[PDB]
RNA sequence: CGGGGAAUCAGGGUUCGAUUCCGGAGAGGGAGCCUGAGAAACGGCUACCACAUCCAAGGAAGGCAGCAGGCGCGCAAAUUAC
RNA sequence: AAAUCCUUUAACGAGGAUCCAUUGGAGGGCAAGUCUGGUGCCAGCAGCCGCGGUAAUUCCAGCUCCAAUAGCGUAUAUUAAAG
């Protein structure tokens, strides 16, 4: 006996057919558009979407007056409005089925850092985040797969320490300044 | 090990080739190496064991197959 | 075809009792009898008979088997007779 | 015709249960007769000592001498013939060496060409044949 | 060993569950018992069976399926730590 | 507990940024070369069909390309495919 938990979960599902043109293209488009590292990151978002869709599908089968369906449905919709893949108008359980991978990949910190014009390329954003230049609220995050909340969007600023923002020259600038 | 060298230089002097060597008591893998020899040359399939404990499983496996073991504490006897 | 006095990991043999389904079993001039397999190109193209002189590719792992490289005939046999091949007849 | 009645659960279960024996896979699996006959005895890999190298001829349509090793196992001490994989791997093996052999791939059946062999050599003298083939290691002397 | 469970999975199913929680069992194999509220206890004893340690040969002492570690077995598994 | 690891932070630390990405494939199944040397039904590849007998799209190599990627082969028990 030991005081440790063994609650570990797989976050991606591999495709049934390993080599298939039309599919490989579609995944590489997603990588190319949102500068993802490998196809695991696309399968991760497919798996999460699939689980949300399966939850919506298994909720639909219950009657419209059931307390459980009402409570669970509202909670799911609230969370998907909170994360920012829907709006208050389209907040019906039926519309959960009308989402896709694009909607979820748009909410990556990498994507938002590129879309707000902090970085000048989708590839630059991932590096900039990973190099500890970017911060949300007063918290320095270096996770490209940080899924940004709707209300947390309006402040992604450069971390104050950073050379780009804070105002402290790095190794290259220091070395060039000493030999200048 | 000193005793193992002594036995090998005796075999060298008496002109007999040796396949496998080991330190400690005799086991069922050792009699199996003596057995896998038995297919090639029936005479050569033997174990020269000097001042070591023979095991029951090794001994009964040796007696069940055509593998003889020469156990002796005084080297003269071996 | 030219003469081939090749004794380089391969031996001359007299075919005797050629029974098998490619087995052969000939009697080598140096050593004892061996099973000499009919090599790919000799399967249908070239015919080895009950009594024949052959150059067999001595395959040296096991040594109880081999494979027939070349079939000889009367003129080449009579030549081989002349240089090195035992007074064993051809 | 199948009995569909509400009280025929025993009849269906009894039938299904005994009719599964006519399945080749189920009978080979569940009846403990394959295991004792299997030279490894339900083990993925097995270790043995080499008797001798042997050249096995291929099937009728394509002719070649497949290089193989007669090996006696360690656990049950019975003789089997294992096929060395890549080109010139037979050179690295010698007679009376300790060799790890694995199943060929087809679940204890024969290969396209080489007849009457189930097993292939993976390690020689506690060294992987891939390492000796690619020259990442050298045979310990 | 049996459950709580695990893998897979349209619906139905198939396969696994020695292994951290619950219940059972046994301390090499059997048998008998002292003490105690509670044991047929084995880091308690008594005898036999199998193995084996010391010896002045008169006698004496054994139990890792606790943690390390070693031998064996095998395709298969960690540090004589604080 | 005393340490370790992590987080924090002085100093040093990137131009073949030589601070070097592997494991398997490139006839079909099945994504990728009828490119060039070598061997000549021998050596070997090939889960299956098959490729090798002097112009090898398949062997041993060079170059190039594909797949997944800090991982990817291989064997074996088992599940879906198996109406």
């Amino acid at each position: 006996p030991v005081a440790r938990s063994w609650v570990c979960r797989k976050t991606y599902v591999t495709p049934r057919r390993p080599f298939e043109k039309s599919r490989l293209d579609q995944e590489l488009k997603l990588i190319g558009e949102y500068g993802l590292r490998n196809k695991r990151e696309v399968w991760r978002v497919k798996f999460t979407l699939a689980k949300i869709r399966k939850a919506a599908r298994e909720l639909l089968t219950l009657d419209e007056k059931d307390p459980r369906r009402l409570f669970e449905g509202n909670a799911l919709l609230r969370r998907l409005v909170r994360i920012g893949v829907l709006d208050e108008g389209k907040m019906k359980l039926d519309y959960i089925l009308g989402l896709k991978i694009e909607d979820f990949l748009e909410r990556r910190l990498q994507t938002q850092v590129f879309k707000l014009g902090l970085a000048k390329s989708i590839h630059h954003a991932r590096v900039l985040i990973r190099q500890r230049h970017i911060r949300v609220r007063k918290q320095v995050v270096n996770i490209p797969s940080f899924i940004v909340r709707l209300d947390s969007q309006k402040h992604i600023d450069f971390s104050l320490r950073s050379p780009y923002g804070g105002g402290r020259p790095g190794r290259v600038k220091r070395k060039n300044a000493k030999k200048g | 090990l000193g005793s193992l060298e002594a036995l090998l230089e005796f075999l060298k002097t008496s002109e007999v080739p040796y396949a496998g060597i080991n330190i400690g008591p005799v086991h069922k893998k050792d009699v199996m190496k003596a057995s896998v020899m038995l297919e090639h040359d029936p005479q050569y399939a033997v174990i020269l064991a000097f001042d070591v404990r023979i095991e029951r499983d090794a001994q009964e496996m040796a007696d069940s197959l055509g593998v003889r073991i020469f156990s002796a504490e005084i080297i003269y006897h071996l | 075809r030219e003469l081939v006095f090749k004794e380089d990991g391969q031996e001359y043999a007299q075919v005797i009792k050629m029974l098998g389904n490619g087995r052969l079993e000939a009697m080598c001039f140096d050593g004892v009898k061996r099973l000499c397999h009919i090599r790919g190109k000799l399967r249908k193209k070239v015919w080895i008979n009950t009594s024949d002189i052959i150059l067999v590719g001595l395959r040296d792992y096991q040594d109880n088997k081999a494979d027939v490289i070349l079939k000889y005939n009367a003129d080449e046999a009579r030549s081989l007779k002349a240089y090195g091949e035992l007074p064993e007849h051809a | 015709g199948k009995c569909r009645g509400l009280r025929t659960a025993r009849k269906l279960r009894s039938h299904r249960r005994d009719q599964k024996w006519h399945d080749k896979q189920y009978k080979k699996a569940h009846l403990g007769t394959a295991l004792k006959a299997n030279p490894f005895g339900g083990a993925s890999h097995a270790k043995g000592i080499v008797l001798e190298k042997v050249g096995v001829e291929a099937k009728q349509p394509n002719s070649a001498i497949r290089k193989c090793v007669r090996v006696q196992l360690i656990k049950n001490g019975k003789k089997i013939t294992a096929f060395v994989p890549n080109d010139g791997c037979l050179n690295f093996i010698e007679e009376n060496d300790e060799v790890l052999v694995a199943g060929f791939g087809r679940k204890g059946h024969a290969v396209g060409d080489i007849p009457g062999v189930r097993f292939k050599v993976v390690k020689v003298a506690n060294v992987s044949l891939l390492a000796l083939y690619k020259g990442k290691k050298e045979r310990p002397r």
